[PDB]
């Protein structure tokens, strides 16, 4: 299941409790087309990723977390490994998604 | 009693319009900013984003909703042009405000991504000052926080104005409430004539509401009146109702609702006559007060009009403190349009940090009412120009005009209106320009700049105009007022 | 040798824009005017009424189809906006063509009407010069007459050029037979580049149907072309198809028909490939050739440029020949636009019975192409500016932008730009202006007047915009082609 | 029935072969909305007064006849007696039509 994270100090504290583990972070907002489209592919690949961490972090929720990672477009899959951005990609493409998973993991 | 050293070279309070532009144009200078942004709630919790008013709850989503008004025209003007469209298509209110929302959003995030793209910090809190170049700073959570800096703008902008009367702030519905509201208004009343009361009661109808307007006295107070009654003319024929000379004096829940059920009891303006009706919203379209009187300004000593509550400054945005100025709607004696704003912040900037001598100008700005029938204005309205120079000195070329667009549909000849205010004496120069038709706004702007450079008669006759565009009739007027002559054109047939 | 007594003052040869505007201009003054105005066939024998070629097959019904073309894209974007609209609408051609020719019979009526109240005359007949003052003209029914006047005017227009080539006259349409076309053109080929080329490729494919455009060379030859490409550019991304580098050297018919089949084949410009396609309706828009020809010009002795059939004359329209004045699209040197040819008509009236010394400005004429995306200028082009000044002393400053009304539909963001040709020496003046954008000519017109009163970038930046019109955009320029800084905006997501 | 007279000759040649029975003409236009909303009534209204001549006359076919007679709008209606003008009118009002039809009969 995905972690719907909502708070600056929670994404830290999500982040700094992930350790090893491959932490991905989908940034989304509910005012953007492709970010709504593809949301439920994101929360069907955290129930087949069961090793890998998924949060979710709405941008208008959190303007913090968004913000401090220097986030332009939704949507905005990022990677974290022991709290340090290992990976990071902009834009709705469900195999560019799962592939940078298989990637990091 | 001031700071060993400041946190930041500019600290902004308010990320609106001017605000937002301001801090960008600094930063642009290696300048250490700070954009302190906090939208106090409606009386019925309504809040927003950052942006300020015009992004929020102002021209955006006011021009998008007109849009959907101009668009359902659009669906009945497309049948004639051989569109096989339904009679009668239905709209929908909800789907509406959330395309409008959705873009208001990308629109809140898109100046957080700028601000920095600058470096520069926005802190989504209450800016107050608390004593020379400190401010005190307070947060959804009540977390308060202090801030120095060398220098300080104001630009808090305003919020919706109510009637004080029985009811207004628990039933009634303000312009920063209706772009966002939860279900559609219903049978609406709306309570103004200012601009925000006409392009709102305008759009309304446009997508089908039961509309009526309750004016204290005159339309569009400050722009020229006989475009202001062809405005309202113009609304009244399209289905607008108006009351006239009335003012609510108490407003009751008859029912609660999605809409509800509203009473009006308002009165006379003349005389102790009473009148009543039944609504479902009731907008109050009455003005705007400055966000001036909570923040501070004694404890630094900013004087402001305490009866208007505007600021005072100089011709550069500078308060009667050396390092603080204020720009935008809380201005006195300024125009209070966004684009207006944008331009003091960025010319203030420059003036302060890249070493230019360019000062803002307010003459002759431009403006344009997205009332059903848009009206674009630039310059001197009729009445102001014959105080200014003599009624004898003003000559008034006007015309007539029937967009193209509209001959198909055959809708609306002897409606949209051309008219340019003359200074005869010298070289008749173009002090005034009006335009009541489609694309105003698009119409004007081009002409803001001509008379930018001094446009006269001669050179508006000497320029040839675009065939078939609405705009060209105003490179052929030769009808005047004062001849009396007729400018009324025949229809198709003759 | 010469008659006695002149049977008119002035006799004007062809009842278009410029003829019909001279003509009532005269009359204005009490003088005897007499209107000759026939229109000869197209191969196919289409014909039509008074008014010329802008009112019959020009600007007016090419307007109201891209108008029709538009209202397609509205019903579309009222879907966003919350109306009930079906997904697919059909439209329909014949309704469409009923309409247009229904409102451009009005307009025939109203200048038969106007002349007649002007107490001008109007023969429906082909006038061809005989001898000095005296003038042939025969009728429908090959009645000839002889009239003699005082003074001439020549203003007989253009018509469709062909390709010389097997089949084209049988089986191609050009502009003159399209807008009163009997049935639904099907999958078209439009050959040519030229404006009317472009912009009826552009509302044939806006109302459905299957277009292809075949170029010879450029686009919009005589327009700036950076403008031009991004036109093409937007035409092909939006389904408009393109063959370049092909020029048609057969057609045939496949079989006959409303619509038929056609077959067509094209060499290459620069080599010896061929290609063939089949379609329905193939039209030529490849230039206009004047109409001054077969008017006895010979036997008054007013000469032409034998080659391009052009008509010299001095900067008051007067040809070779005293008493004999010409104007409109014939001129050499000149601007072929219907606004064009109305100035100098009415000002040639005035100077000669008026006792106005005014001459008709042909520089810096503005000028609107309607293809989908629309677009306007006024002033030189990029590539000319910089031989004109010198690449050193020209600075572009350009901008894209987003319509507000296209954000909810969410569609063709950094489409429409915006740009201006600067002249560095001395002031920064705005010596072109370019714009891509919805109601192009709404937002050219204004500015054409400011450059006509020498706007400075200086004088533009000191003008405020209005928010929010598409407009604005021109008064914040601040990126230079120059610096190669970046000019995208921001989408629905960022 | 109603005669569509297509000729300066027709028109005089129906004039004077009217005696002196009322003849009321029709100017009027296809292109005409109001010309077009009146033509039906107009017709019908010809067969309910067989004691009436009803003339239809295209100001486009028939550019000379109506310059001859004055005409600039559509629908415009003009009355005849024995030859002469005796009743005339602008509009696309039936009502006025066939009143003005009764009161010169
Ligand atoms: C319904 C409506 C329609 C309009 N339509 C148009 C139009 O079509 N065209 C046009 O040109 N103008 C229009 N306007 C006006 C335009 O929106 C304003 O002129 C413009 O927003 C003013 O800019 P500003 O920077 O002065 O203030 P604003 O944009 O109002 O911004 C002020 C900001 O500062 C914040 N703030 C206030 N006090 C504090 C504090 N103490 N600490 C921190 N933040 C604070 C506010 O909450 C807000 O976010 C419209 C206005 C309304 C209400
Ligand atoms: C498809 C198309 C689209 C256009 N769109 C635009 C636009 O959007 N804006 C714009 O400004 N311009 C536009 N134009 C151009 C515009 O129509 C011309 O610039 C304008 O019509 C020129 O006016 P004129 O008086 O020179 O001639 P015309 O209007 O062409 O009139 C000449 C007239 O004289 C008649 N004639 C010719 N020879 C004789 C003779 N020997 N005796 C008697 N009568 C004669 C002709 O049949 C005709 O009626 C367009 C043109 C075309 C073809």
């Amino acid at each position: 299941s995905v972690k719907q994270i909502e708070s600056k100090t929670a994404f830290q504290e999500a982040l700094d409790a992930a350790g090893d583990k491959l932490v991905v972070v989908d940034f989304s907002a509910t005012w953007c087309g492709p970010s709504k489209m593809i949301k439920p592919f994101f929360h069907s690949l955290s129930e087949k990723y069961s090793n890998v961490i998924f949060l979710e972090v709405d941008v208008d929720d959190c303007q913090d977390v968004a913000s401090e990672c220097e986030v332009k477009s939704m949507p905005t899959f990022q990677f974290f490994k022991k709290g340090q951005k290992v990976g990071e990609f902009s834009g709705a493409n469900k195999e560019k998604l799962e592939a940078t998973i298989n990637e990091l993991v | 009693d001031l700071p060993k050293s400041y946190d930041y070279d500019l600290i902004i309070i308010g990320g609106g319009s001017g605000g937002l532009a301001a801090a960008k144009e600094a930063a642009q200078y290696g300048k250490k900013v700070m954009v302190l942004d906090f939208v106090t709630p409606t009386p019925l919790g309504t809040r927003w984003g950052l942006g300020g008013t015009c992004v929020n709850v102002g021209c955006i989503p006011k021009k998008l909703m007109h849009q959907a008004a101009l668009l359902g025209q659009a669906l009945q003007d497309s049948r004639n042009y051989g569109w096989k469209v339904e009679e009668t298509v239905k709209h929908d209110w909800d789907r509406m405000i959330e395309a409008v929302q959705n873009h208001i959003g990308s629109l809140n995030w898109g100046y957080r991504v700028a601000l920095r793209e600058k470096k520069v910090v926005y802190e989504n809190a209450y800016g107050q000052f608390i004593g020379p170049h400190r401010i005190k700073a307070t947060n959804n959570k009540g977390k308060e926080k202090i801030y120095s800096a060398e220098r300080f703008l104001i630009a808090t902008g305003e919020r919706p104005r109510y009637l004080g009367i029985p009811g207004d702030k628990e039933y009634c519905i303000s312009s920063d409430d209706l772009f966002s509201l939860p279900y559609c208004p219903g049978k609406t009343l709306v309570v103004g004539a200012s601009y925000v009361a006409l392009e709102c009661a305008g759009f309304l109808a446009g997508i089908g509401l039961d509309v009526t307007v309750m004016v204290r006295s005159i339309l569009l107070r400050g722009f020229d009146q006989d475009m202001a009654n062809k405005i309202g003319e113009h609304m009244e024929e399209h289905g607008i109702k108006f009351i006239r000379q009335f003012v609510p004096i108490k407003v009751e829940q008859i029912e609660a609702g999605t809409p509800g059920r509203l009473r009006v009891v308002a009165q006379s303006t003349n005389s102790e006559e009473i009148i009543e009706g039944e609504y479902n919203t009731v907008m109050l379209a009455i003005g705007r007060d400055a966000c001036t009187r909570k923040i501070g300004l004694e404890t630094v000593g900013v004087k402001i009009n305490e009866k208007t509550g505007k600021i005072p400054v100089t011709d550069e945005e500078q308060t009667n403190v050396p390092y603080i100025y204020a720009i935008g709607d809380i201005l006195e004696d300024k125009v209070e349009l966004t684009p207006v704003a944008i331009q003091a912040g960025r010319l203030l900037a420059q003036r302060l940090y890249a070493g230019s001598t360019v000062k803002c100008d307010y003459e002759n700005v431009p403006t344009t009412v997205f009332t059903p029938l848009e009206y674009g204005a630039c310059g001197l309205s009729e009445e102001k120009a014959v105080e200014k120079f003599g009624e004898e000195n003003i000559e008034v070329y006007h015309s007539y005009f029937w967009p193209l667009e509209w001959t198909i549909p055959s809708r609306d000849n002897n409606k949209c209106y051309a008219k340019i205010i003359c200074n005869t004496k010298d070289n008749e120069r173009v002090v005034g320009f009006h335009v009541l038709g489609p694309n105003a706004g698009e119409v004007t702007q081009g002409f803001a700049a001509a008379l930018k450079c001094g446009l006269t008669k001669k050179q508006l006759d000497s320029t040839i105009g675009i065939h078939p565009v609405c705009a060209e009739v105003f490179t052929t007027l030769s009808v005047t007022k004062r001849s009396g002559a007729s400018i009324l054109q025949a229809g198709s047939c003759g």
